[PDB]
């Protein structure tokens, strides 16, 4: 019977640009009449709310809202609530959600391993890894472009942020991309791009290429002899 | 190292399966199109669910213990399918090959 | 002594896991695929 | 109030012999006479546990409840269950355990790269990635070696087994491993070493070290002699 | 009598991150009594400027108002309208400035060339140029980040964009890094971070290094005997 909140994460403030936080409705009954606003600190009115839900199994209604504010508004620090007036709850409730307190913001360092020698022997698809280690706090974005158009979402997979040992509480979190095994080997780019918000521009960006592992000299030696 | 290149006629319609030997003992078993201008070997089928970009959905492999061949087969031909099909075994796809052989288009 | 690995041959080792307290030093492969168990 | 039902892991099966089962209750409040108990599908009951934990700093309560069954019982896929009595719930909160049979078994692939050219150049530390493709099903085995011996878990990490994109339900998992820059460029040859069922040997390794991954140097002093011979 | 709209530079969005648009009021004869303000396509009102300037040395009664506006407003191109009071004036005058769409927009190549072999054999200094290009419209942004750390303006240079001389309707800049000869030859890959609103996360940056080329170096020794 309660009504929860869910902020646009900084993957998608990053994704979005048209920053939209709601509110969700949790065992209130498939009923109308029901009330939905934002109010912040001043309590003043906001962009108008719509995608109303339907019906559900469980006779839950989840009158959700999305609204258009501007991305510094909750960087100023915009206090927000979703009040909720339904029949079933004749006392309104109020809601609680902004951008949180300041923690200590640390850097992401971007790694970009190509795929193993041993890796390119059986030639069905290399591996390249991105790991994006020592940042603070969560919610890290990562992408890729080969060349420079961004790559379908399903060839890459990215991991959820995780503590490191040897750190206080800085996460390491990398992702990967399963390339085909007759582009690695074409010269072929593969960029990484990775958006946190404690980084300068907020964007980093790496590139491995296949002209990076090779060695920088040979040192061979031939003493043909006659002896034993 | 067997060489028995034979002359199986294809087409869009039509299905050629090559055969190969295999040494039975759950290996990395594949059949591998070696690519003239690249000078390596390129799988197109391995023994994992690994298939070529070009070949996805089209192909099909076909393992018997009991007869000792090991038999892929191509359920299209785009008349394109012209080069070194070799088998082969080992994790390694280029130097583990055991014996190649060169399809043909139309007959 | 030898530089490289007889591809019909099998060679292997002891690595020595834990998990816990106990030790089970359990023969591992240097050459997965030339000899299987 | 929180049960948790962890199934055994291979680790366990294959190493401890013991490849039993345990139940395990938290975020509850300080009590006794918790009734917690393992039984099997057709409501018959097995042996109990012993050696009850102590509570958390937390100011919760912590207990944990064990059943030792035999191997072939696990590989045939039956379900247990373990049920918790206690007065603060009315009724009793059950879970279930099972091997659910049908999945194909893999072999994990490992792959050990070694830590980027840039990430030794700051001089603070160095990271080598232990990679398991393509194994299935998830809960491996994964842990490192320095020299011929074990590490503690405090020195290096693994992450959750996640699914592949281009497979249908092959997995994939890293376990990281950081140490000190001048710990990795003078030798001092690192080993991952991995343990999952579909392996023929169930275990296998690979190793990596300074002149071994992405090295900027090959020094050879090949030497060929008696040419003609006999 | 005249008012000149300064609007905000894409070397200041990317830079402050603070976006405000300055109404320059220029040659009116000194007086007092002045509230400028600015308004919206919605007559929108706007915070008064801070530290307003008071009548110039020149005896121009030179009023600076600088507004600020959400980024979203001047990406629509939401047009503004600086009203300008002044006791000369009968009716508030008015400025009004818009973002101008219309200008295509062509992603920028960066390409950082290495310092030459000549200046490096001399011994005291070095420079890296990017050589933004391609780019279109112009006020494009360039800065020099090493060790994830960005530089000081006083060390690298950027050159304003002047035309591109045989293909249509583009520009190129160029940004130059010195640096001394020991500093370059120990690492330090000095990215070339640029920004400009035509690339796909309007952030881009390449990487030059001490080793960023030189290939494989063999050193055959045959003792052949
Ligand atoms: C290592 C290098 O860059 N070049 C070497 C050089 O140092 C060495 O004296 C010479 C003798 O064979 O071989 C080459
Ligand atoms: C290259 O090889 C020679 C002898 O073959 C040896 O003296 C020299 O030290 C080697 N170079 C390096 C960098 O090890
Ligand atoms: C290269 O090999 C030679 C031959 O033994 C050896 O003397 C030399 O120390 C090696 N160089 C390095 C850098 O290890």
């Amino acid at each position: 019977i309660r009504v929860f909140a869910i902020p646009p994460s900084f993957a998608s403030i990053f994704l979005t640009k048209s920053t939209k936080l709601t509110c969700l409705v949790t065992d209130l009954t498939t009923y109308d009449s029901v009330t939905i606003s934002w109010t912040r600190q001043n309590g003043e009115a906001v962009k108008t709310h719509t995608n109303i839900s339907e019906s559900h199994p469980n006779a839950t209604f989840s009158a959700v809202g999305e609204a258009s504010i501007c991305e510094d508004d909750w960087n100023s620090g915009e206090r927000f609530t979703c009040t909720v007036t339904h029949t079933d709850l004749p006392s309104p409730l109020k809601q609680t959600i902004s951008r949180p307190k300041g923690v200590a913001l640390h850097r992401p360092d971007v790694y970009l391993l190509p795929p193993a020698r041993e890796q390119l022997n059986l030639r069905e698809s290399a591996t390249i890894t991105c790991l994006v280690t020592g940042f603070s706090p969560a919610d890290v974005f990562v992408q890729w472009m080969q060349r420079g158009q961004p790559l379908s979402p399903e060839k890459y997979v990215t991991s959820a942020p995780m503590p490191e040992p040897q750190a206080p509480g800085r996460y390491f979190a990398h992702s990967i991309l399963t390339v085909s095994e007759e582009e690695w080997n074409t010269g072929e780019t593969y960029t990484c791009v990775v958006a946190h918000e404690a980084l300068p521009n907020r964007v980093t960006e790496r590139t491995v290429d296949k002209s990076t592992g090779k060695p920088t000299l040979y040192n061979v030696s031939l003493v043909m002899s006659d002896t034993a | 190292r067997i060489l028995p290149e034979v002359k199986v006629e294809g087409e869009l319609g039509g299905s050629v399966t090559i055969k190969c030997p295999l040494p039975e003992m759950h290996v990395r078993i594949y059949l591998c199109r070696e690519m003239a201008g690249s000078g390596t070997c390129g799988t197109v089928v391995s023994t994992t669910n690994f298939i070529k970009a070009e070949y996805k959905g089209r192909v099909t492999l076909k393992q018997y213990p009991r007869k000792n061949l090991f038999l892929v087969e191509v359920t299209q031909l785009t008349e394109s399918d012209s080069g070194v099909y070799a088998c082969g075994a080992g994790m390694n796809t280029d130097r583990g090959k055991t014996q190649k052989v060169t399809l043909n288009v139309h007959s | 002594t030898c530089y490289t690995y007889d591809r019909n041959k099998c060679y292997t080792a002891v690595v020595p896991l834990v998990y816990g307290g106990e030790t089970k030093m359990v023969e591992t492969a240097l050459t997965p695929d030339a000899c299987y168990p």
